[PDB]
RNA sequence: AGAACCUUACCUGGUCUUGACAUCCACGGAAGUUUUCAGAGAUGAGAAUGUGCCUUCGGGAACCGUGAGACAGGUGCUGCAUGGCUGUCGUCAGCUCGUGUUGUGAAAUGUUGGGUUAAGUCCCGCAACGAGCGCAACCCUUAUCCUUUGUUGCCAGCGGUCCGGCCGGGAACUCAAAGGAGACUGCCAGUGAUAAACUGGAGGAAGGUGGGGAUGACGUCAAGUCAUCAUGGCCCUUACGACCAGGGCUACACACGUGCUACAAUGGCGCAUACAAAGAGAAGCGACCUCGCGAGAGCAAGCGGACCUCAUAAAGUGCGUCGUAGUCCGGAUUGGAGUCUGCAACUCGACUCCAUGAAGUCGGAAUCGCUAGUAAUCGUGGAUCAGAAUGCCACGGUGAAUACGU
RNA sequence: UAGCUCAGAGAGCAGGGGAUUGAAAAUCCCCGUGUC
């Protein structure tokens, strides 16, 4: 992935951290196992205003190096081919060729 | 007192405890018609003491884990079978020549990479 | 119980992790502590399956594992002296201690 | 579309890591950009330094960094002085205290790392590709190792059409995990496109020692 | 579908628009680059240009639609045939 | 089997009767490694043909497949320039396998409620040299007589 | 019909 | 190894330009906060708020913003420019070199001939003699033994017990992860050129390579990838760069490729009910208990995990269950109605419910895998992941038929 | 006289689809083949 996606993909977790407050208790007034009325719709509403980005389903997972959307894994973090790269030269503390 | 054997068939491990009585084995508390139900199952597990004298004026202590019927069952027998030839040292002739002695080593093969399975493969189109 | 402290000692590999342990329980035998045996739990293996192509020909995959070694000591008197000895001892940084009395 | 890389294959047994470090599946994916960067870092700043393998280790609450380094025609004067400014702007780049080993490299020659970062060096000064190679290859050679094994990929030449010459000289053994073959691998930037460059060291079988003993 | 605990979810920026709509009489066609809002009583009778991707479809709201989304009635791809 | 000689299996007798006839028989008819089911169906079938005529279920159950298994067979020889239908003789194993075969393929053939009810009334017909499965013995033999005339080049 | 008398008793009405 | 928006590279609607990212100096403002409103959102106005910390009182590190410059920028171009990784022939047994010799010479020889072998594997032979990348072994996993170690794992010998390893007790055994041991063609006999090898036989958990997995020789295909990345040259550069709102990537007269599920009575449901492995889990897994057709939810224990949790194994069995019907087969499709995931569920999610109940009664030519724990089978797990598997990857359970032979 | 070429609206040829072809003709199958 280019320079440019990476950049806007660190935007992104950035504004979810500063309102990652917000809006886990505006999701909770929105439920409490069934709450009020008006409030609740306040609560969506205000939802809506309060910037797209800081929710945490607008991030994509990319490789931390290239940035690459496709083929993450959590664990290791990396990406496809860049865990090998890492394992294979030796950077990587235990992984290894695997014959059960 | 105690005699002991290990069983091991696929991946169930069985501990044999023998001791004279009235037969009534019993395999996790449970008695024998309980435990095991496809007839096949009980004739395997009893196939030694048929085979030798103490068809049943022995005992059977029988306590087993993981695994399937089979694995289990078969478990069973091979520690029957180790446990009576420490007891006498005398039966190997007739166990081994009925490959009871033999620890039977077929394991579940593991899944490879391409194929669905151990050995089947995707459905191939030439061209 | 009686105070009792567990130590646990996490790593990658199958040496490291035995010669550290071996300075652990060595160490509380010769001060004079009854450190319970190096007992040995099952090693995690976790498998991962990663694509070794950038782009198609699916099959040429490549497996890999993780081999989490936890080995675990138990002291079951917690003398003063041994204790506050092993938390100063230093040990091999290939492996890891989770030290927990509980 | 063939043929692994010897170091890990033999990744358990005989070649160890660069990084032992234990960690849980939180803390382990930060701790790998940190290692990442800072390396790269340091291959820039010491790339006429020698460097080799910069091993970083992780200790509770410390970064303990070790550098395979020498000196390649150059010097090792205040090398560590440079070091030490370079781990003041490094060791914050990941936070916590870190501690700085020098593992001098004896016999340079036998260290494919250092082998291959001198043949590019020579590439990018456009010094004769075949007169590389066998320098290289004859000075492991006296040095004393069993097997040398240098292979050189892309535009050699300048022409457009592409090539990959070898040569190989001794026992160079590749499906023996009971060696010490070393595999570095180096992307020479000449002019014309980017001639790569892999050399296997057969250092000696480690029979007895098993392990990096 | 939506949960029912939730309610319906419309777009403030339409919100507004029908609000000023309804207290002033308005005709003129609503412009709105938005289609994730819910179709609302208080829209009845209203003409709305909802966009399709490249032009806004105007979409007059009738008694039946109340209860559906505004995506439902501006289709986006433009199908003729095949042959 | 190129080069790789391969000795033989031994499979285990059935639970009940202790056969290794019927042993392979349920093997045969198993399907989707079921055997729990298979048996099942096959022992109470057998119940059947011997309360529908008398005779011992084991001594039963031969005679069927006495009366359709088949003796000789044509095999496929590239002879020469073009293959030929050549009669070749089926050694007593085989006999048994292409009998048994023959039997659970027209039993799901045939119409019933039951396969059990169907298997019974396979067995008794073929006892009496009727039915499909016999059928195919004749016609198997049939093959064989008529190109009988290529019986001196086997393989 | 039933299409706003869906929506008024299934919705709160806030 | 997972398009609802995100992703996205696509379209299109609107913003924008030393640029989002990148330096360099001056410049301004600490930064930063909180809110208002323009607006699809980008972007655009407003405010209030703090105004720092480093020493020093200048300069600062910053940071945010202006301008200038140089530059930035392209998932633009070229895989017939490359690196690099990968496919492939093929785990096929080959490929070579040195030196000598021979032939004018390209070459040959070694490397082949007679044996043998999974093998250029070994043996005789011999103008060759040596060597090396392969093969084999060295590795991991499984199979039996030992020692070491008893956890929360274990429960034999213990007695008391609530019958619950539960709880004292213990270390037997299971189990586990370290050290080991062990199969060697060794042994025994036979055959073979007195060989190599083979053959049977004993012993032995294990026999010839005991069973897998890892490990791909020189090279081939100017194979594929510039959209991972790096990179060479060209081209672009108020745009082929960038932002953001909506759509597309799920479009459908159409053909193929790979899965799934059925065409049934091995079923078909009902109830009772037995037995696994492998994993994963901390904003996660979530016991429970309560409510809810269900889906769920409340309620909230514990659990960083041989302890707790996901968690139900299902194939199977016990009796009953219907009678060949488009079926109590199968059962797509929809007309709706709930929950749940998430700004957000229409395009275009997944699951639960109602109602609907098709095609399909074993599929022409053709064509696939597979020779043992294999095929066939039946679960479960896991990565990806807000949510979204018949895909992939693993892990159990059950469990065949057949090989004369070339 | 089925789109040709002949029939009394049949057959074949040609059509499509599936095969088979390194790959195309050829061939194999399946299906559609009309105001007499
Ligand atoms: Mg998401
Ligand atoms: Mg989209
Ligand atoms: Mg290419
Ligand atoms: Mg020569
Ligand atoms: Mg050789
Ligand atoms: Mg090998
Ligand atoms: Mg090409
Ligand atoms: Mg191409
Ligand atoms: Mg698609």
């Amino acid at each position: 992935a280019k320079q440019s996606m990476k950049a806007r993909e660190v935007k992104r977790v950035a504004l979810a951290d500063k309102y990652f407050a917000k809006r886990a208790e505006l999701k909770a007034i929105i439920s409490d196992v069934n709450a009020s009325d008006e409030d609740r719709w306040n609560a969506v509403l205000k939802l809506q205003t309060l910037p797209r980005d800081s929710s945490p389903s607008r991030q994509r997972n990319r490789c931390r190096q290239t940035g690459r959307p496709h083929g993450f894994l959590r664990k290791f973090g990396l990406s496809r081919i860049k865990v090998r790269e890492a394992a294979m030269r030796g950077e990587i503390p235990g992984l290894k060729k695997a014959s059960w | 007192n105690q005699y002991y054997g290990t069983g091991r068939r696929k991946s169930s491990a069985a501990r044999v405890f023998i001791k004279p009585g009235n037969g009534k084995i019993v395999i996790n508390q449970r008695s024998l018609e309980q435990y095991f139900g496809r007839e096949t199952a009980r004739m395997v597990v009893r196939q030694p003491l048929e085979l030798v004298d103490m068809v049943e004026k022995l005992d059977l202590y029988i306590t087993v884990k993981g695994g399937g019927i089979s694995g289990q069952a078969g478990a069973i027998r091979h520690g029957i079978t180790r446990a009576l030839m420490e007891y006498d040292e005398s039966l190997r002739s007739e166990l081994r020549k009925a490959g009871f002695v033999t620890r039977d080593a077929r394991q579940v093969e593991r899944k490879k990479v391409g194929l669905r399975k151990a050995r089947r493969r995707p459905q191939f189109s030439k061209r | 119980q009686n105070q009792r402290i567990r130590i646990r000692l996490k790593a990658f590999d199958h040496r490291l992790i035995d010669q550290a342990t071996a300075e652990i329980v060595e160490t509380a035998k010769r001060t004079g502590a009854q450190v319970r045996g190096p007992i040995p739990l099952p090693t995690r293996k976790e498998r991962f399956t990663v694509l070794i192509s950038p782009h198609v020909n699916k099959d040429a995959r490549d497996q890999y594992e993780i081999r989490t070694h936890l080995r675990l000591v138990d002291i079951v008197e917690p003398t003063e002296k041994t204790v506050d000895a092993l938390m100063r001892l230093d040990l091999a940084a290939g492996v890891d201690v989770q030290i927990s009395l509980g | 579309g063939q043929k692994v890389h010897p170091n890990g294959i033999r990744l358990g047994i005989v070649k160890p890591w660069n990084s032992t470090w234990f960690a849980n599946t939180k803390e382990f994916a930060d701790n790998l950009d940190s290692d990442f960067k800072v390396r790269q870092y340091l291959t820039k700043e010491l790339a006429k330094a020698s460097v080799s393998r910069i091993v970083i280790e992780r200790p509770a609450k410390s970064i303990r960094v070790t550098i395979h380094t020498a000196r390649p025609g150059i010097v090792i004067g205040k090398k560590g002085e440079d070091v030490e400014k370079l781990r003041k702007v490094v060791a914050d780049i990941a936070g916590v205290p870190a501690q700085i080993n020098i593992a001098e490299v004896r016999k340079p020659e036998l260290d494919a790392k250092l082998v291959a970062d001198s043949i590019t060096s020579q590439l990018e000064r456009r010094v004769m590709f075949r007169r590389a190679m066998k320098r290289a290859v004859q000075n492991a050679m006296r040095l004393g190792a069993k097997g040398i094994k240098v292979e050189v990929s892309g535009r050699l030449g300048g022409a457009e059409i592409a090539r990959t010459e070898w040569y190989r000289e001794g026992r160079v053994p590749l499906h023996t995990l009971r060696a010490d073959i070393d595999y570095n691998t180096s992307e020479a930037h000449t002019t014309y496109g980017v001639i790569g460059v892999k050399v296997w060291i057969f250092k000696g079988e480690i029979l007895g020692g098993m392990a990096a003993v | 579908p939506r949960s029912l605990k939730k309610g319906p979810f419309i777009d403030l920026h339409l919100l507004k628009k029908v609000e000023k709509a309804v207290e002033s009489g308005d005709k003129k066609p609503l412009r709105t680059w938005s289609r994730r809002s819910t179709i609302f009583p208080n829209m009845i009778g209203l003409t709305i240009a909802v966009h399709n991707g490249r032009q806004h479809v105007p979409v007059f709201v009738t008694d039946e639609m109340v209860g559906h989304k505004l995506g439902e009635f501006a289709p986006t791809r433009t199908y003729r045939g095949h042959a | 089997p190129r080069r790789r000689v391969i000795g033989q299996r031994k499979i285990l007798p059935d639970p009940k009767f202790g056969s290794e006839l019927l042993a392979k028989f349920v093997n045969i008819l198993m399907v989707d490694g079921k055997k729990s089911t298979a048996e099942s169906i096959v022992y109470s079938a057998l119940e059947t043909l011997a309360q529908r005529s008398g005779k011992s279920e084991l001594e039963a159950f031969e005679v069927a497949l006495e009366n359709v298994r088949p003796t000789v067979e044509v095999k496929s020889r590239r002879v020469g320039g073009s293959t030929y239908q050549v009669p070749v003789e089926v050694r007593p194993v085989r006999r048994n396998a292409l009998a048994m075969r023959w039997i659970v393929e027209a039993a799901r053939k045939r119409g019933d409620k039951s396969m059990a009810l169907r298997l019974a009334n396979e067995l008794s017909d073929a006892a009496e040299n009727k039915g499909t499965a016999v059928k195919k013995r004749e016609d198997v033999h049939r093959m064989a007589e008529a190109n009988k005339a290529f019986a001196h080049y086997r393989w | 019909g039933g299409r706003v008398d869906r929506f008024n008793k299934r919705f709160n009405i806030p």
